[PDB]
């Protein structure tokens, strides 16, 4: 049942990011709390997805 | 040829009087407006995520000036007053002078950043690939005289996007 | 030390101001048209807490977009002049900014900002939407750094 | 006074004076037309600032692309005083407060920063100086105001003895505390005076003419080493003067008489004001002291200004407390206010 | 423990009212391919704290050509009569248990235009005015019409108690008897209420922003807060009149979620409305209630004094 | 090397709709007023 899914996607958001410490640092620096797949990082500690 | 777009005239039978009928009454078609609209409800935004996501753009972008070098570092510009002879807005100004070891340098080169219109002639009139509006467009000041950049500014803009303004010019220097 | 508790009261008036600025619907010439693209889906200025409204009154952000002519110059210091403070403004553009491609004509001000005191300037022939949200994103961290009551406090 | 420093133009926004200005104290009232007229001829100003930085928007206005120039001072640090003044060739001073902060005293104000101020400025070599002390300042006041005003004024001159210092009477403009001051008495019904104001003499002069005034100072090389009392044309008597006030604004005029001694137990009321005070102690001697007669200083006329009467630039400043029933009216509607004759 | 009820009862409806501007801006949002505020707090939810304290540390100003007393009065009379109108409402027991509790609502909102007329007229802008007679222009449109409508209504709950418009629905809502009443009522809300498309006194588009174009800081706020709260209120009467909730005395907590949660809906049909079309012009907002709604009105008047008498369902007086 | 531009495809790009389509929805007149009506006669009874 995709309506299931929705909340698995959901769920996984919060594993994605290293927990719920890590779930919240995004969500409240960012406003945006997908996962994305890190292409790279710089010097400057600078992530990209 | 040609189209009337509001040259009609009802049907008047019955049925199709009391459909208009039912539809002033009833507010049939206030209700279609009412279906629009929670359509769009139920759909995805398409807002960016500003500034950690940023809108598309092209090698082509005409953003902020810059001075490039030779791959050996000697200066491009070599002071022949093109680009200030086609600045549409006279926002280019530049003095020149043999330099010591006797080349044809600039010891001027402004641009007044309120009165450019970035309309890119001042690079296609560049014979030496000197000057170039890089990409980048995010260069607001907080005072008017942060906009009027001399050599020094914009040399310093060359080497700070040397490595992005090359790679546009690659991939786009076959179109000029 | 009493100087903290002043620092942050600092703190909330500043971020009620940077997170609900008000723009008055104000634009002038085609920069006025990227100004609309910024209330575009695309950017959404509303989501940061921009919101236009008409009457200077109301407002807390005069947005120079466009052209200043000598005939529109008593027009712009007199709805700048009816916003209550405080107030900013921000230059949009090259015509609001030092005359643009009009600089040398005769009935275009040279610069809004002899006309009005300006805070932020955004550079470009028209400054796209998303340079004038750099702008805003600018302007509000600009209005962090404020120390009013820290300066009160020290008189 | 080199290469860089020779005028050019014709003396418009965009004009070379050949004027640098350190200008101390630009964000009051009488440092915005200052800063306007030096910065009309072309001057390159300094400004030091205390206070927010938004409180120094509005002059930015008033000088052309780089003109004007903004730095972090404090009174009491003289590194920032140097940093500021090392490059001027006139240094105008315009520190002052109407009351004692918690942190500074008319002392602290009216002494020990002017000293600094002018020292420092001896030590950089600044050709010019000018000090605006008060009209009615000396030692043996009742008011700490005029007496640290009379310290500063000595001070000064050991200093800085080439330093221009001016004595203004009370100024009266669009942003004073002296004509905006007796039109917001209405609040409180009826306007409490000393004697009634029988027996105090007021000579207001207009803003702009001390701006004038200090602008001809430095442009001028014979006011070096010189004391000025800048003064109006006319003498009014403080009831006359308050009862014009009134008559201009077109408020209800209801003086009594109330004690000195009562007066200011009223005036340690209002100082218990964390923020500025509506009225203090001090300024209440300011108000009932009569203005001097020095007839030996050099007043306005010494320096080409003409004194402007206040009946003619009056309107200006109260037409904002008439009600909208009298917004409207004329100059001419209020016949002029009773003069004392020389 | 009666002043603990009242502050229980304005407190939480202030804060309604502050989220009722979160959710309008989110909403419209989604409707126009938006996001709404999601900047400021966690999905938004701190925007209406930050415009609160932004609105009340700003200046406000009196215009040289206000008409100080009144320019004033206004306000507090817009506010101060907005949380007048929720004393009486039962959701499911009312704070002030009125016997002729519709007549009560009926009157204070009539008295609550003068708030707006007075605020236009000791404004002294033309702008300020023009607004100021597109409300005596629109009182004049709704105002006999809503009447009647409620009369309908009533003859169906037997009297003016709010309280009985709950017993009168214990085995059907009204909605279905009287469907024909609801949409005109529900349009009448909308224009009472001045909103979108009959938000004409304030008129954006027309008039700057109407009879309040010079009022900022606080004394704004409470003409925004006052707006609101009629907004609420008036959908709640709605669901009261015609989608009326069933009571049970031992379980007074269920009712209040019913209740709520139709009145959110109600709430949010505002909102969707305002979104999907453009505004009515102020004299056809007249002719719209005078010659079709008033005809049609009186009609349905006269169909519910008939109709208990010939089928025999009057309703108890008491 | 031959020339390259941007050109479309040899076969042409595919059909692109340019003409108004607003479907018909809902029942007719009658059918509305009946069930009005018959809501009205089991709301009053
Ligand atoms: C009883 C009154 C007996 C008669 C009073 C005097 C009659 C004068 C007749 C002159 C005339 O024809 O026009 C009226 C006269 C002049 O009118 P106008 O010059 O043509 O137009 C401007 C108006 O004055 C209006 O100008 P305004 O708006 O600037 O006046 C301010 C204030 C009225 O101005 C005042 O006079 C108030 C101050 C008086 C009391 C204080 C006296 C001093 C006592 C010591 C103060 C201690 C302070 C402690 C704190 O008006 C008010 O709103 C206060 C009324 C509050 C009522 C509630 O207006 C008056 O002020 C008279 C009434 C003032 C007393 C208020 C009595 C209220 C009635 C109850
Ligand atoms: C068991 C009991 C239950 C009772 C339940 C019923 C409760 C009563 C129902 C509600 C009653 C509402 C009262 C009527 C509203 C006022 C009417 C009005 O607008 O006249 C203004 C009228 C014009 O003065 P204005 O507006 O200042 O002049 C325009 C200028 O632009 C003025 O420009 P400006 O430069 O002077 O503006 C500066 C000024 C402006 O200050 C203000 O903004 C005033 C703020 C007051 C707000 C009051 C509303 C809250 O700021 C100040 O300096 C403040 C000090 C100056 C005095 C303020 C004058 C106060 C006037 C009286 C209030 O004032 C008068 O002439 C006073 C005459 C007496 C007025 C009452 C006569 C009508 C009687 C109807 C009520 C029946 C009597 C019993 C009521 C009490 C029962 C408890
Ligand atoms: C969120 C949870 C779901 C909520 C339910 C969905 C919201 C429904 C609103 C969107 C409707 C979509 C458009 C639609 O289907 O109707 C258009 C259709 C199309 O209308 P039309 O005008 O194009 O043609 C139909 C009528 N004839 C053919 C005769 C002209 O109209 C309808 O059928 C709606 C009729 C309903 C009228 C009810 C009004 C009275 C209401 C009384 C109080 C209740
Ligand atoms: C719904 C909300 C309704 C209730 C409102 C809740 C507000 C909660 C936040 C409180 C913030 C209080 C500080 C706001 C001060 C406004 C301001 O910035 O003015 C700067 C002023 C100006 O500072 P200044 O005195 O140095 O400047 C004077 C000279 N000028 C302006 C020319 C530079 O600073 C203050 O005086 C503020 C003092 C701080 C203490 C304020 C408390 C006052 C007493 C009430 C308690
Ligand atoms: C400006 C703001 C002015 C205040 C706004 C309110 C205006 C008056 C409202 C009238 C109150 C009322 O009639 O309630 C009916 C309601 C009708 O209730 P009821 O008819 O169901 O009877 C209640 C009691 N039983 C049923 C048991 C008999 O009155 C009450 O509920 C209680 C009445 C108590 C008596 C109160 C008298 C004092 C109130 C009068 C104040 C008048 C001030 C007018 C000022 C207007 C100025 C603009
Ligand atoms: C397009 C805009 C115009 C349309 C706006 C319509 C918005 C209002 C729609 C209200 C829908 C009914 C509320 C459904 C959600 C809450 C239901 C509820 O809590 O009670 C259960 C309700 C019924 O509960 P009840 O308490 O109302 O009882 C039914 C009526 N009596 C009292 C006679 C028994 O069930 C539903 O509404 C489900 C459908
Ligand atoms: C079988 C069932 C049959 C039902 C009865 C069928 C006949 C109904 C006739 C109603 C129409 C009357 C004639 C008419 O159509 O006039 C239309 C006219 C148009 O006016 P308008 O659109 O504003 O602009 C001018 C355009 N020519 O409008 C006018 O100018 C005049 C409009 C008259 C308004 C009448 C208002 C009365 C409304 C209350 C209705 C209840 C009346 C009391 C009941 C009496 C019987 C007991
Ligand atoms: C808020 C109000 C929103 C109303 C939304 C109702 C749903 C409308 C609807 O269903 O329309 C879409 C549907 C299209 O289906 P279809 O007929 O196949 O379209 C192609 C036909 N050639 O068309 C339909 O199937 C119509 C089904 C709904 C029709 C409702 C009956 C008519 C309503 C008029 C009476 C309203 C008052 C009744 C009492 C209300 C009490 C709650
Ligand atoms: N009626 C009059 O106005 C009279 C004027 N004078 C004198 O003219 C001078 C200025 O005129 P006026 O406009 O009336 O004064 P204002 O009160 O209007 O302004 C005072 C200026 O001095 C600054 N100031 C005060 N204290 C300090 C301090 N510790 N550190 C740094 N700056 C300080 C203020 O800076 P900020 O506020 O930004 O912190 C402000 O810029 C005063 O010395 C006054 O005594 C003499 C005769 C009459
Ligand atoms: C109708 C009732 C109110 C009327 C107006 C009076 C209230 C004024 C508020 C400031 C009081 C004051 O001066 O507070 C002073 C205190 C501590 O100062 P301190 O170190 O003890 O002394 C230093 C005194 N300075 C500052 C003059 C140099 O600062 C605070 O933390 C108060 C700021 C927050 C107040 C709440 C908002
Ligand atoms: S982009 Fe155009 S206006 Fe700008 S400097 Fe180059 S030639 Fe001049
Ligand atoms: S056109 Fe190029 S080479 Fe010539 S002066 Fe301009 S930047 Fe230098
Ligand atoms: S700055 Fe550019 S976009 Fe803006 S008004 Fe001038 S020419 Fe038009």
């Amino acid at each position: 049942m995709e309506l299931l899914q929705v909340l698995k996607r959901g769920l996984q958001q919060v594993s994605g990011h290293g927990g719920l410490r890590g779930y919240l640092r995004v969500l409240f620096r960012a406003n945006d709390v997908r996962v994305g797949t890190l292409v790279g990082e710089d010097k400057y500690g600078n992530k990209y997805y | 040829t040609y189209k009337y777009v509001n040259l009609r005239e009802p049907s008047m039978d019955m049925k199709s009087v009391t459909d208009r009928a039912a539809q002033t009454l009833l507010w049939t078609e206030l209700i279609r407006g009412l279906g629009m609209t929670l359509s769009y409800l139920f759909r995805e935004p398409a807002t960016i995520n500003y500034p950690f996501e940023k809108g598309p753009l092209s090698p082509r972008f005409r953003g902020e000036h810059a001075l490039r070098r030779y791959p050996s570092g000697e200066e491009r510009c070599i002071a022949c007053k093109l680009c200030e002879a086609v600045c549409p807005a006279q926002a280019i100004t530049i003095e020149a002078e043999p330099r010591a070891d006797g080349s044809r340098r600039t010891t001027r080169y402004d641009i007044d950043m309120t009165k450019c219109i970035y309309c890119g002639f001042c690079q296609e009139a560049c014979p030496v690939d000197a000057i170039v509006e890089g990409p980048n467009f995010e260069f607001s000041t907080e005072t008017h005289e942060e906009l009027l950049y001399n050599k020094e500014k914009l040399l310093n803009n060359g080497d700070k996007w040397e490595a992005e303004i090359a790679a546009n010019i690659q991939a786009d220097y076959l179109y000029r | 030390r009493g100087e903290y508790v002043v620092a942050k009261l600092d703190d909330l008036i500043n971020w009620a101001r940077r997170s609900s600025l008000w723009p008055m619907t104000f634009g002038l010439a085609c920069c006025a048209v990227e100004m609309m693209h910024m209330a575009a889906p695309r950017y959404d200025m509303d989501r940061f807490g921009v919101v236009f409204r008409a009457s200077p009154r109301q407002s807390d952000v005069m947005i120079v977009a466009g052209t200043l002519t000598n005939k529109m110059a008593p027009a712009l210091r007199k709805v700048y002049d009816q916003m209550p403070e405080p107030r900013y403004v921000v230059s949009m553009g090259s015509c609001a900014n030092g005359g643009g491609y009009y600089h040398y004509s005769y009935s275009v001000v040279r610069g809004c900002d002899r006309i009005v005191p300006v805070d932020i300037y955004v550079p470009g022939c028209p400054p796209t939407a998303e340079a004038l949200l750099y702008g805003i994103l600018q302007l509000q961290k600009k209005i962090k750094r404020e120390k009013r009551l820290r300066i009160w406090y020290r008189r | 006074l080199h290469h860089a420093v020779i005028p050019h133009g014709k003396g418009g926004r965009s004009s070379v004076s050949g004027i640098v200005a350190t200008v101390f104290g630009a964000t009051g009232f009488l440092g915005r037309y200052v800063v306007n007229h030096l910065g009309r001829m072309g001057s390159q100003v300094i400004v030091p600032h205390r206070c927010e930085p938004y409180d120094t928007m509005h002059l930015r206005p008033m000088g052309d692309l780089g003109q004007i120039i903004f730095m972090d001072w404090n009174g009491r640090d003289k590194d920032s005083i140097r940093r500021a003044v090392e490059h001027s060739s006139v240094v105008i001073n315009l520190v002052g407060r109407e009351w004692e902060t918690q942190n500074f005293d008319f002392e602290d104000v009216f002494v020990k920063i002017p000293q600094a101020i002018a020292q420092v400025s001896k030590e950089a070599g600044v050709e010019k100086f000018i000090h605006i002390s008060h009209l009615n300042a000396d030692i043996k006041s009742s008011s700490k105001y005029l007496r640290s005003k009379a310290v500063g004024e000595k001070e000064v001159r050991e200093t800085f003895p080439e330093a221009t210092i001016i004595k203004p009477a009370e100024i009266f403009g669009r942003e004073d505390r002296f004509l905006n001051y007796f039109a917001n008495i209405r609040w409180f019904g009826g306007v409490p005076l000393i004697s009634l104001g029988k027996k105090t003499v007021k000579q207001p002069v207009y803003i702009v003419d001390v701006t004038k005034g200090i602008i001809n100072a430095i442009k001028d090389p014979d006011a070096r080493g010189k004391t000025f009392a800048f003064v109006g044309p006319s003498r009014y008597l403080l009831f006359d003067l308050v009862q014009y006030v009134f008559a201009v604004a077109h408020r209800p005029f209801l003086p009594y008489p109330l004690p000195h001694f009562a007066y200011r137990w009223i005036g340690r009321l209002f100082e218990i004001s964390p923020f500025e005070p509506w009225t203090t102690r001090d300024k209440v001697e300011r108000i009932h002291t009569t203005d001097k007669i020095l007839p030996h200083l050099p007043g306005l006329e010494d320096l080409g200004v003409e004194a402007t009467p206040l009946e003619l630039k009056a309107i200006e400043v109260l037409r904002r407390h008439r009600t909208y029933r009298w917004l409207s009216s004329e100059i001419e509607d209020v016949q002029p206010a009773k003069t004392i004759p020389t | 423990m009666f002043m603990i009820n009242i502050l229980m009862l304005i407190i939480p409806i202030l804060l309604a009212v502050a989220f009722l501007t979160l959710v309008e801006r989110k909403v419209l949002g989604y409707m126009q391919l938006r996001k709404g505020p999601n900047v400021v707090g966690p999905y938004g939810l701190l925007q209406p704290i930050a415009d609160a304290i932004k609105l009340f540390i700003k200046e406000p100003l009196r215009p040289a050509t206000s008409s100080a007393s009144m320019f004033i009065l206004a306000p507090i009379m817009a506010l101060g009569l907005a949380l007048t109108m929720w004393i009486p409402l039962p959701m499911p027991y009312p704070l002030i248990n009125m016997n002729l509790g519709v007549l009560f609502m009926l009157a204070m909102s009539s008295l609550a235009v003068y708030s707006i007329l007075w605020s236009g007229w000791a404004s002294n802008s033309k702008y300020a005015l023009i607004g100021a007679l597109r409300a005596v222009a629109q009182t004049i449109s709704y105002e006999v019409t809503l009447a009647i409508i409620l009369l309908s209504v009533l003859l169906m709950s037997g009297s003016f108690t709010l309280s009985t418009l709950i017993t009168t629905q214990e085995q059907m809502w009204l909605i279905l008897p009287a469907w024909p009443l609801a949409m005109m009522w529900f349009i009448s809300t909308l224009a009472e209420t001045n909103r979108a498309p009959f938000d004409l006194t304030e008129g954006e588009s027309e008039l700057v922003s109407g009879f309040n174009v010079e009022y900022a800081a606080g004394p704004f706020a409470l003409f925004f807060m006052a707006e609101y709260a009629n907004i609420i209120m008036m959908n709640i009467f709605t669901a009261i009149l015609f989608l009326g909730t069933s009571h049970n005395p031992h379980m007074p907590e269920l009712y209040t979620i019913n209740f709520t949660i139709k009145s959110l809906l109600l709430t949010m049909s505002f909102l969707w409305i305002r979104a999907s079309y453009p505004r009515f012009r102020y004299d056809q907002l007249m002719h719209l209630l005078w010659k079709n709604f008033l005809p049609l009105t009186l009609a349905l008047c006269m169909w519910h004094v008939s109709l208990p008498i010939l089928t025999s369902g009057i309703p108890p007086q008491t | 090397s031959k020339v390259k531009q941007d050109m479309p495809p040899v076969g042409g790009y595919g059909p692109i709709d340019y003409k108004r389509n607003l479907p018909r929805r809902g029942l007719s007149g009658y059918s509305m007023f009946a069930v009005g009506i018959g809501a009205l006669l089991f709301g009053y009874w």
